[PDB]
């Protein structure tokens, strides 16, 4: 019973700009079993409107998922992308970079 | 042009928690099109693109009995996968099968799938002659001779050759806009200091579809290998995709570096380098 | 849908 570490990306459907609306993504890939918890953080805070894809996987039965939502970037604000997996001794936080 | 259609299913099994989760997608090319939760409130086949929602209440019902079928038989496929592996009742498992086919630009079943892996490991998969199996391990050996001897591949391919065929043309005839239309994407190079001595090189390709695409970066028209990163093609949230690829650069020689894109809306392939 | 059901 293989068990593969989640992948994490978080970023924005479009290139960030301060004060333009956007739509931030959280996309976790290559994790094995299914069952996980993702969360939206924003400030060291949970996101209220949080949408995710239907469970699906790819060609090495890995599975993925994109949960979104939608968000204002700002010079202050800070967000991120918490996962809780089976692979994780403790939920892994990625901090949202509009470079990356 | 090419196109294929394709089902997912995934089965997870909770002792103590009730029947075994079944969640089923439907895909057209890299465009989800349907969707099916059994813990959804109320189990039914679910649209998720406007060129399906359009569909009788005959498409939805049928298409909700064959769903329920599936999960069935993927429950009784956990039990005997029990039986396989010698394990128990009490311990959680996972069943995952992708099957769809392939349409040739002409009209005919170019390739086809059937596929499935037990608790993240390849269970049993279908050949490429769409006739012979492939078993990972002793267990999927079972099966193999048992859909040797109920002649399970050749009615799957009557299944390939027949309704998937017809079906598939159906929704890229009652979506063309969407599934045929081939978007570039948007690129764009970035750059971002790492030390007074190196710099990051990112190339940027957004919203493009389908998802095939190749980001490449060169030094002085080679090829980058070494200090390199590729980050897994990602979606948009809004049916789009999204790739970069960033390249470490001594400060000085970022003129020297170029971004590589091929993709099918591109007429030809693109070559960015950083101009800020 | 697959109509078919191949059973392990």
């Amino acid at each position: 019973m293989i068990q593969r570490t989640p992948k994490i990306q978080v970023y924005s459907r479009h290139p960030a700009e301060n004060g333009k609306s956007n739509f931030l993504n959280c996309y976790v890939s290559g994790f094995h079993p299914s069952d996980i918890e993702v969360d939206l953080l924003k400030n060291g805070e949970r996101i209220e409107k949080v949408e995710h894809s239907d469970l699906s996987f790819s060609k090495d039965w890995s599975f993925y998922l994109l949960y979104y939502t939608e968000f204002t970037p700002t010079e202050k604000d800070e967000y991120a992308c918490r996962v809780n997996h089976v692979t994780l001794s403790q939920p892994k936080i990625v901090k949202w970079d509009r470079d990356m | 042009g090419s196109h294929s259609m394709k089902y997912f299913y995934t089965s997870v099994s909770r002792p103590g928690r009730g029947e075994p989760r079944f969640i089923s997608v439907g895909y057209v090319d890299d465009t989800q099109f349907v969707r099916f939760d059994s813990d959804a409130e109320s189990p039914r086949e679910e649209p998720r693109a406007p060129w399906v929602e359009q569909e009788g209440p005959e498409y939805w019902e049928e298409a909700t009995r064959r769903a329920k079928e599936a999960a069935q038989t993927h429950r009784e496929n956990l039990r005997t996968a029990l039986r396989y592996y010698n394990q128990s009742e009490a311990g959680s498992h996972t069943i995952q099968k992708m099957y769809g086919c392939d349409l040739g630009p002409d009209g005919r079943l170019l390739r086809g799938y059937h596929q499935s892996a037990y608790d993240g490991k390849d269970y049993i998969a279908l050949n490429g002659d769409l006739r012979s199996w492939t078993a990972a391990d002793m267990a999927a050996q079972n099966t193999q001779r048992k859909w040797e001897g109920n002649r399970y591949a050749e009615r799957f391919r009557a299944y390939l050759e027949g309704e998937c065929l017809e079906w598939l043309r159906r929704y890229l005839e009652n979506g063309k806009e969407t599934l045929q239309r081939a978007d570039p994407p948007k690129t764009h190079v970035t750059h971002h200091p790492v030390s007074d001595h190196e710099a990051t090189l990112r190339c940027w390709a957004l919203g493009f579809y389908p998802a095939e695409i190749t980001l490449t970066w060169q030094r002085d028209g080679e090829e980058q290998t070494q200090d390199t990163e590729f980050v897994e093609t990602r979606p948009g949230g809004d049916g789009t995709f999204q790739k970069w690829g960033a390249v470490v650069v001594p400060s000085g020689e970022e003129q020297r570096y170029t971004c590589h894109v091929q993709h099918e809306g591109l007429p030809e392939p693109l070559t960015l380098r950083w101009e800020p | 849908h697959l109509e078919v059901q191949g059973y392990w």
